[PDB]
């Protein structure tokens, strides 16, 4: 169960740190029309 | 007489509002006008309730909102809740109302009469939404204003008088706060709790010291923050993130209005402590924890030995354990075994609910509360006929809790949608496309077939 | 358009206020003196607050015969003295 | 191109046959968790105790469920708005009879449900779109958070929410009827009429386009054939449909605006499910339905039933029954 | 050949601002009359001695509790006519009988058709296809199913549902008690219909207003439109892909979605009205067998199906006295099943 | 059915007196009664114990008979238990404990009779609906 609870934890903090970093990577630019959007 | 149709401002009627978002002048008198709005309602309201306030019935049982907030602060009342001088209500409610005219006053003349923008009049409180420097620096005065009202809760409760205290030796009383706690692991403690069963994250705070150094934190880390955003302008990472619009700030405000409604309807459902039960009626699990208690009392006198009685499932009809071990009230009320009050802790022990206190220390003063808790659930219908949806009409009441809860949810759910609403149409609006599709550049035609 | 006069042409028109000004009114309160009046009870046969019993009786008085009933309700009404 | 830089690029891609985008980093993870874990549980989960009384409720096929009976059940009410991860039982087993399941299933769900709205948002944003379809999907959203979340922590007890299978529908139902009136409820009367309206709405504007299609195909041929895919001109006459229903009704009770028409549609049931859902999340902090239980009263002072207290008496039947076992004390308080 | 008829042909379809036709002759009177009778029932009408209830506003009930109830069970299946040999002929007498309840529902009926025959005939005039009578066969046959036909299955008008607010929820709840209607198969496609339906509206307006082209330098969207504009207002190849994208699968024939709008709420209704025909005749859906046996012989089994079989034995035991007041039904509280406690 | 003399006249003591009350004192009983008695008593039933009702069978079987004016006011004032064994006026609203139960302080001699009127009235009116419980509603 240990093991179990770190491998989740470790596994939903992986994910998390992808959507936050995601949308911190120039998320607004990434649209088809104006992309200067600073 | 400018932006004030559709043909010129480019928005209908009933968007008429969104004609203001470049005239800083008009704008600002909408904010100053509405602000008097609120303060106006506080005051009228407050008088509403102290007018139809009768100091001999709980406030619970007469529709109040407002008079219990401020009976919390410690004003009016003394040992037990008692209501003691109802003079501050009335200064209370007086002082906002007359406010609220000034406040009127501005709000009009600077809606109607002044000038309409401000870039020209004063470069300080001439603002570009664009600016990013002149939006934290604005951010920065307000979260100064904020720190200094936190800062001035901890004045009421170190210096004026103190606040109410339903976990005060003898029954509630007003205390002064003389040692508020100021050590960070337990306030930012509180910030990392699970907000699950048994935990309930900050809504879990039960004594007023903790309230008060967290509102020390509070005041302190605001004040900072807005000389720190005064003094700086926004990074490089954070330039990249964010959509810079008026409408976009909105949004972000509209998010955390929305979030702060949730945690406010959690906050007024379960906490007994910064919403004494005294004023606000008991909480859901205080009144199903105070049935069993009652009967458990009741039974107890007739001869049953509480600890031993088996119920019908096998579970003890007055007392089992939790998933724990923790002794705890048998029944439907095993889902509220998180309960803290201070009219049932003299009864526990070590290992939960004590058998023996039970038995031997069970004061009349500990029946009465649960019999007054129990027949004021905060179950009630919608035209306010108390108790269970199958009661028969008789009994005038709902709980100031489920008013305010309900209220609250209805608001920031409101809120959130409002937020979806206003930040998908301020990125669309920021790109250039919110307005609909180009049909000489339709993006998706020059995209590859999906299949 | 179909031709009729529009109604804010209508509405707005003095003549038009000149008589319901009148004539609305005067059905509002024939429409109260019918209640008022206590008519509105025998016209549809509905009891007063003082007719749903007998004083010191209980019971329904459900109508339990098809062809009778006008004659069942007529005696239910007979028994409230 | 940096890894990140290209993994970004993936992931925001309109390219891919499914968007992915930020928001499905998360959303997919998660509804593949809750699924899974559904699937399995529908089928081969041993009874679980609901109500905390040691008083196994069988949802699962294997157990003598069909289709139609079957259901995820609620986790126990002795755990409450406790949080039970598998990791917190001592064994799968004990994680089983106490429900745990249901707590996997549903949070993961919601998590998921709510990245799906956003990915809508997300993709709006990447294909040039205006953005509120998200907004549209917020009210069934919103409505599956008030029936295993709001509720719960309302009542109390995730053994409260709505169980996952159809009877179980059912039951919460009746039961919620029995505790809150809901059908004397404003807003779930709001709610009705966002859906009847709906549906209404629906049938309405779907008759009304397809009785004013432009004839461009024979008899022998589905109609469906004279409108090709990406075609500028419009397949129908709005003229014609506005005339028809114009003449119905009268002149202005008929739009001949499509943008005010379609945003008509799209207003009515989502406003009205919006109700419907602050209706549940209301009545989760026990502000009921009306209540007008002996409301009418006789000159002597004799109660005149009307419609509301037959609806009580029902009412009372339902409640007297409901969880048999699980109550000792005299007051339903949660 | 312009005679009287083809001259009263011409009067009926003017085009003014209230159409007539032919059709105007039926519909007008029975709805106005079925509205008026409505209106009157609930504003001054007892149902004393029907049902033992307080009904109309003049006795002190609001608008949800108001109703135009249903005749005694006494009465049958009678047509109730004013003129007929129950009332012979007296107002007051047949508004105590229950006579506004067949007059409404009669009317009512009437009406309906009239309103039809209304959407053929102004369809016929204008020249468009008739899909819009077509899917209006579905309020029909559901007022058809559950005013006239459940009714006349049963005992008598009595057990139809009564018009009024409380009075429809006390007939859902008596559908659930009496006759397990949520475990009916046919009313599960009633309600997926009617969801599904909403759904479709409401993401069929979402998604044309969210794919709309600019075709204004407005910020309100919705005056660039003109109903005679030939180009489509929204992007349909957007949508698709949109959809397509989101969801897996999309639209792509406009014709067929409109179809399909009209198809899924129409059919929904359809179906839920073969089962309450089927309710009529106490035809119901009401158990599974295999799990009666199986809970029979063990008693440890137990599902949502046998919880909700409870619930309904509750509902019947604590309603039928005052639901069913010509039953004369006494129930003693030792007969009263109820759980432990409440 | 109307509200008569007779439905307001009832036992003023054991020793067979009557009262007659006014249709006035009889609402103004059926008012304090719910202010200061209803969120236990709706009904006339008993919330926080449901084994003792306001039936007037239960009243006269009570120690002292409690089942006219008398009876009534003098539980107001100074409760028992229903066999009259123990003082219960620090668990029970009276005016023996108005400084516990605050809403007693505002009671007079007069309110107390009215009530007392309410709860003898009551049962004459409504039969087995009260002290019936949800049984009878
Ligand atoms: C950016 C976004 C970030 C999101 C990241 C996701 C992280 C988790 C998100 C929140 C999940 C919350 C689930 C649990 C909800 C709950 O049971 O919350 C309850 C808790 C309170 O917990 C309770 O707290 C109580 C504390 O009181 C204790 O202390 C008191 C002191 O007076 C008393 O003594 C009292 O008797 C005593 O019990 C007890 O511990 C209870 O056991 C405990 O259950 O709320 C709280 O923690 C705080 C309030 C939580 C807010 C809930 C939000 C719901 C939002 C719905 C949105 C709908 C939108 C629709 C979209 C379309
Ligand atoms: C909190 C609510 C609120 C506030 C503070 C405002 C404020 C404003 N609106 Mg908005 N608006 C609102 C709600 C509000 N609105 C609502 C609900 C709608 C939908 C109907 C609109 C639709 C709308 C449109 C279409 C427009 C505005 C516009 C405006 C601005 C100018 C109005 C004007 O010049 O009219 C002049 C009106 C008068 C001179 C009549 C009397 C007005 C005064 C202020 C009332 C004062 C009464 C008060 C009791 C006096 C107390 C004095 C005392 C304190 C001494 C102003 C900032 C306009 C704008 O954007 O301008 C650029 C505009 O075109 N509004
Ligand atoms: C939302 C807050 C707010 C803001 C940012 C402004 C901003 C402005 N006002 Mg307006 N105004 C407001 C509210 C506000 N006002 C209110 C409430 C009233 C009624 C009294 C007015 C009545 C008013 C008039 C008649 C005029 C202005 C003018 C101005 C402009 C010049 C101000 C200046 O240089 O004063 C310098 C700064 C001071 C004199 C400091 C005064 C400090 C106050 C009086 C003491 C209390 C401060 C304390 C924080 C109060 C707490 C309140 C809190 C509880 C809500 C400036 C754009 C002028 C203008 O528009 O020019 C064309 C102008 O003629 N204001
Ligand atoms: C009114 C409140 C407020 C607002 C709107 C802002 C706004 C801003 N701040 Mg300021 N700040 C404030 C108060 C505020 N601040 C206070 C009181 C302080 C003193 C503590 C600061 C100290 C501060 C610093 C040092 C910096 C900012 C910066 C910024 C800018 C970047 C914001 C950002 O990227 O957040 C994004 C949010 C995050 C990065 C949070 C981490 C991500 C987690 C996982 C999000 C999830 C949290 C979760 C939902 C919360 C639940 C509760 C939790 C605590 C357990 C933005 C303009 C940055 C800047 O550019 O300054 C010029 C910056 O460097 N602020
Ligand atoms: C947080 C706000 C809040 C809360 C919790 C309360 C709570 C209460 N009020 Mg107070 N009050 C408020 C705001 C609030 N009020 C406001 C804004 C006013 C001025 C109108 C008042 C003026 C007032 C008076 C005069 C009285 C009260 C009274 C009461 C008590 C009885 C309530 C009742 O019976 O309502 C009945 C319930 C309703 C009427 C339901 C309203 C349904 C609304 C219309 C739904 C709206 C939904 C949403 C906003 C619309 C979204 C649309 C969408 C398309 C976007 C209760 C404690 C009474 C009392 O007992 O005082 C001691 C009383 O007499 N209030
Ligand atoms: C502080 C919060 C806040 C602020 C400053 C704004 C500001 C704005 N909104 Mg936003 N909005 C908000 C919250 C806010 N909104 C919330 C919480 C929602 C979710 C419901 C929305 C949903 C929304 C939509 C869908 C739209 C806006 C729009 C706008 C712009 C024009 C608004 C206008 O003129 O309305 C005019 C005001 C009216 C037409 C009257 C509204 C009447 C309400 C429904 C009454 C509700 C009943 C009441 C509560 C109780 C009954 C009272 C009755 C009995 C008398 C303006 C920038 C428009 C926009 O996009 O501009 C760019 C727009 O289309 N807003
Ligand atoms: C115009 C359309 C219309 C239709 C289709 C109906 C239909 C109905 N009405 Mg309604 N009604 C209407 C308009 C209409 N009404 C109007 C305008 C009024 C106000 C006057 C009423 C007032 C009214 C009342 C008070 C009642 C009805 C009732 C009825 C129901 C029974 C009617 C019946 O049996 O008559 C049968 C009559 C005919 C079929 C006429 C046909 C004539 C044939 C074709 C020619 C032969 C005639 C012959 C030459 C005459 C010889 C007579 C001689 C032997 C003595 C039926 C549903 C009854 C009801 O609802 O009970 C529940 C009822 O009590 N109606
Ligand atoms: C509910 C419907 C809401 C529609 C929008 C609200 C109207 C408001 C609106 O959208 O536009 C406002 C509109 C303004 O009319 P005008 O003054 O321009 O009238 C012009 C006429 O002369 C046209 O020739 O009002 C109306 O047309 C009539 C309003 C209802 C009048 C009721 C008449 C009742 C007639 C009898 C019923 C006939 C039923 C037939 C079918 C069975
Ligand atoms: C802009 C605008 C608007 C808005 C406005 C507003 C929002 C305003 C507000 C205003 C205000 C907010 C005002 C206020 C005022 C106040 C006042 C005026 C007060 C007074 C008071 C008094 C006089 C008092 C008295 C008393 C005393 C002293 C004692 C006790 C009792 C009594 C109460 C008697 C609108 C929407 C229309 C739209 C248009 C534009
Ligand atoms: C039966 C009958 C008949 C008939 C009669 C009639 C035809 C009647 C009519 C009547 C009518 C025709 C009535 C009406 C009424 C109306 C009313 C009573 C109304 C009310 C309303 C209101 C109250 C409103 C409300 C509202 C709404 C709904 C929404 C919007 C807002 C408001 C709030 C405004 C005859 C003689 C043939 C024969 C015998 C039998
Ligand atoms: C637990 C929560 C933790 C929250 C941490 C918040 C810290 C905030 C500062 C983090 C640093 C920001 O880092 C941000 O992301 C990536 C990292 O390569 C940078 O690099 C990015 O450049 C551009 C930005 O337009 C993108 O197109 C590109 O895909 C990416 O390589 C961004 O330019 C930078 O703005
Ligand atoms: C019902 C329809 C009956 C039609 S009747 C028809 O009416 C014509 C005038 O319109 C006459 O010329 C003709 O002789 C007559 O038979
Ligand atoms: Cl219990």
């Amino acid at each position: 169960m240990e093991t179990l609870k770190i491998t989740v934890y470790i596994v939903v903090t992986f994910f998390v740190l992808l959507f936050v970093f995601g949308f911190l990577s120039g998320d607004p630019a990434r649209n088809p029309k104006r992309k200067d959007l600073e | 007489a400018t932006n004030r149709d559709q043909e010129s401002s480019g928005f209908a009627w009933w968007a008429g509002n969104a004609r203001l978002i470049n005239l800083s002048g008009k704008l600002l008198g909408a904010h100053v006008a509405h602000a008097g709005l609120i303060v106006f309602w506080a005051g009228a309201m407050t008088l509403f309730e102290l007018a139809h306030f009768i100091p001999e019935k709980p406030m619970y049982e007469q529709g109040l909102i407002l008079i219990p907030h401020i009976a919390t602060l410690g004003w009016g009342v003394g040992p037990g809740g008692e209501v003691v001088d109802t003079f501050p209500f009335f200064v209370v409610g007086v002082v906002h109302l007359i406010s609220s005219a000034v406040l009127g006053f501005g709000g009009v003349y600077h809606a109607i009469r002044g000038p309409e923008t401000l870039e020209e009049y004063s470069s300080f409180f001439g603002y570009d939404w664009k600016d990013k420097n002149k939006m934290t620096t604005i951010l920065g005065f307000h979260l100064i204003v904020l720190g200094i009202g936190a800062l001035l809760l901890v004045a009421k409760a170190m210096f004026f008088g103190g606040l109410y205290d339903t976990w005060a030796p003898g029954g509630g009383d007003v205390r002064v706060i003389t040692n508020p706690t100021l050590d960070p692991r337990v306030i930012f403690g509180y910030l990392l709790k699970s907000p699950f069963g048994g935990e309930g994250w900050i809504v879990s705070v039960n004594n007023l010291e903790d309230v008060v150094g967290g509102h020390i934190w509070i005041g302190l880390i605001c004040i900072a923050g807005g000389i720190w955003h005064i003094l700086t302008t926004p990074f490089g990472w954070a330039r990249r993130a964010f959509i810079w619009s008026g409408e976009a700030y909105l949004s972000y405000s509209l998010g955390a209005l929305s979030m702060m409604g949730f945690i406010a309807t959690c906050f007024v459902w379960f906490n007994n402590t910064v919403y004494p039960s005294e004023f606000y009626g008991p909480t859901g699990p205080e009144a199903s924890q105070a049935q069993a208690m009652t009967f458990l009392i009741r039974d107890q006198k007739l001869g049953a030995n509480v600890g031993s009685a088996q119920g019908p499932t096998g579970l003890g009809k007055y007392l089992m354990r939790s998933p724990t071990g923790e002794i705890i009230f048998g029944g439907e009320t095993m889902r509220f075994w998180d309960f803290r009050g201070p009219w049932l802790e003299p009864l526990r022990g070590p290992n939960g609910l004590d058998l023996n206190k039970i038995k031997n220390d069970i004061q009349p003063w500990q029946e009465r509360r649960a019999a007054e808790y129990m027949t004021h659930a905060p179950l009630g219908s919608l035209n306010s006929v108390g108790g269970v949806a199958t009661e028969i009409n008789s009994v005038n009441f709902v709980s100031p809790r489920s008013w305010l809860a309900t209220s609250h949810f209805v608001l920031a759910f409101f809120f959130l949608v409002g937020h979806l609403w206003h930040a998908g149409r301020a990125r669309a609006a920021a790109a250039g496309f919110e307005k609909g599709i180009d049909r000489e550049s339709e993006p998706v035609l020059s995209m590859p077939s999906l299949d | 358009t179909t031709g009729e006069r529009p109604f804010s042409d209508i509405i707005t028109s003095v003549r038009y206020w000149v008589i319901h000004s009148i004539t609305i009114p005067a059905l509002f309160i024939a429409g109260w003196l019918f209640v008022s009046t206590g008519l509105a009870y025998d016209v549809f046969g509905t009891p007063r607050p003082d007719s749903y019993y007998a004083q010191e009786q209980r019971s329904i008085p459900l109508v339990t015969d098809r062809f009778e009933a006008k004659q069942q309700v007529e005696t239910f009404l007979e028994q409230l003295k | 191109a940096n890894l990140w830089e290209r993994f970004c690029n993936w992931v925001t891609s309109t390219d891919n046959r499914l968007y992915v985008g930020w928001f499905g980093v998360i959303m997919i993870p998660t509804l593949l968790a809750a699924t899974i874990c559904f699937v399995i549980a529908f089928i081969a989960a041993p009874p679980v105790d609901i109500d905390g009384i040691r008083e196994p409720v069988s949802g699962s096929l294997l157990y003598g469920n069909n289709i139609i009976t079957g259901a995820v059940v609620p986790s126990s009410n002795a755990i409450g708005l406790h949080f039970y991860p598998i990791w917190e039982a001592a064994s799968l087993d004990e994680w089983l009879y106490n429900g745990g399941p249901y707590q996997l299933i549903i949070f993961h769900f919601l998590l998921g449900a709510s990245c799906y709205m956003g990915r809508q948002w997300e993709l709006s944003y990447r294909l040039g779109m205006r953005p509120w379809i998200c907004v549209a999907y917020s009210a069934p959203l919103a409505s599956a958070f008030a029936v295993f979340l709001i509720y719960p922590i309302g009542q109390g007890s995730f053994s409260d929410g709505m169980p996952l299978g159809i009877s179980g529908t059912f039951n919460f139902m009746i039961v919620f009827q029995a505790e809150h009136n809901i059908l004397m409820h404003p807003f779930h009367q709001l709610g009705v009429a966002g859906v009847f309206g709906g549906a209404l709405f629906c049938a309405m504007h779907g008759s009304l386009v397809t009785s004013s299609l432009i004839r461009e195909t024979t008899e022998t041929e589905s109609a469906n054939y004279g409108y090709k895919f990406g075609q500028e001109e419009e397949t129908y006459n709005i003229v014609a449909a506005h005339g028809y229903f114009g003449r119905l009704i009268f002149q202005y009770a008929s739009f001949n605006n499509s943008r005010s028409l379609h945003f008509f549609l799209a207003a009515w049931p989502v406003v009205g499910v919006w109700f419907a859902a602050l209706g549940i999340s209301t009545m989760a902090f026990n502000l009921n339905g009306f209540n007008f239980n002996h409301s009418v009263i006789d000159a002597k002072g004799n109660v005149i039933n009307t419609w509301a207290d037959i609806i009580n008496r029902a009412n009372l039947g339902m409640e007297v029954m409901h969880e048999r076992n699980a109550h000792n004390f005299p007051l339903d308080l949660a | 050949e312009r005679g009287w008829f083809d001259i009263l042909d011409d009067w009926l379809k003017r085009d003014r601002f209230v159409f007539v036709g032919w059709s105007g002759i039926l519909l007008f009177p029975c709805a106005y009359l079925a509205l008026g009778g409505w209106l009157t029932g609930t504003t001054f009408v007892t149902s004393w001695y029907t049902h033992g209830l307080a009904s109309s506003y003049l006795e002190g009930c609001n608008f949800l509790t108001v109703a135009v109830s249903t005749p005694a069970n006494s009465m049958g299946h009678s047509l109730l006519l004013l003129w007929g040999p129950e009332a012979q002929g007296d107002f007051t007498r047949w508004c105590q009988l229950g006579g506004l309840w067949t007059f409404i529902a009669l009317h009512g009926a009437f009406g309906l058709i009239g309103f039809m025959l209304r959407q053929f005939e102004i369809a016929r005039l204008v020249g468009v296809r008739p899909y819009n009578a077509i899917a209006f066969s579905a309020p029909i046959a559901v007022f058809v199913s559950v005013f006239l036909i459940y009714p006349l299955g049963q005992s008598s008008w009595f057990f139809a549902p009564s018009f009024g607010v409380a009075a429809i929820f006390r007939f859902l709840l008596f559908f659930q008690g009496f006759h397990n209607w949520t475990l009916n198969p046919f009313h599960m496609m009633g309600v997926a219909g009617v969801l599904g339906g909403a759904l479709l509206c409401a993401i069929h307006g979402a998604t044309v207003e969210n794919t709309l082209f600019q075709d204004g330098e407005g910020a309100s969207t919705f005056r660039a439109f003109n109903p005679t504009q030939a180009e489509e207002t929204y992007s349909m190849v957007t949508a698709n892909r949109f959809w397509s994208q989101i969801f897996g699968i999309a639209f792509s024939n406009k014709r067929w979605l409109h179809f399909f709008m009209l198809f899924v709420p129409v059919t929904g209704l359809w179906m839920s009205a073969i089962g309450v025909v089927g309710l009529a005749l106490n035809l119901r859906s009401y158990d599974f067998i295999s799990q009666e046996i199986r809970a029979a012989e063990d008693p440890e089994f137990e599902t949502f199906y046998t919880k909700n079989l409870l619930l309904n034995e509750g509902i019947r035991a604590w309603m039928a006295p005052q639901d069913q007041p010509h039953e004369n039904f006494v129930f003693p509280e030792e007969v009263l099943p109820r759980g432990n406690a409440l | 059915a109307e509200l008569t003399p007779e439905v307001l006249t009832v036992p003023l003591n054991s020793e067979g007196k009557t009262i007659t009350l006014t249709e006035k004192q009889y609402l103004e009983g059926k008012r304090l009664f719910q202010y200061a008695c209803a969120s236990c008593h709706v009904g006339g039933i008993t919330k926080t114990n449901p084994s003792l009702d306001l039936r007037t069978e239960t009243l006269a079987l009570a120690t002292p008979p409690r089942d006219n004016i008398e009876g009534l006011v003098d539980y107001m004032k100074n409760p028992t238990t229903y066999d009259g064994e123990q003082e219960i006026a620090e668990v029970h609203p009276s005016l023996r404990s108005a400084d516990i139960f605050p809403k007693m302080r505002n009671l007079t001699e007069k309110d107390l009779v009215a009530i007392a009127g309410h709860i003898l009235v009551e049962p004459k009116i409504l039969g087995d609906k009260w002290g019936g419980g949800k049984v009878y509603y």
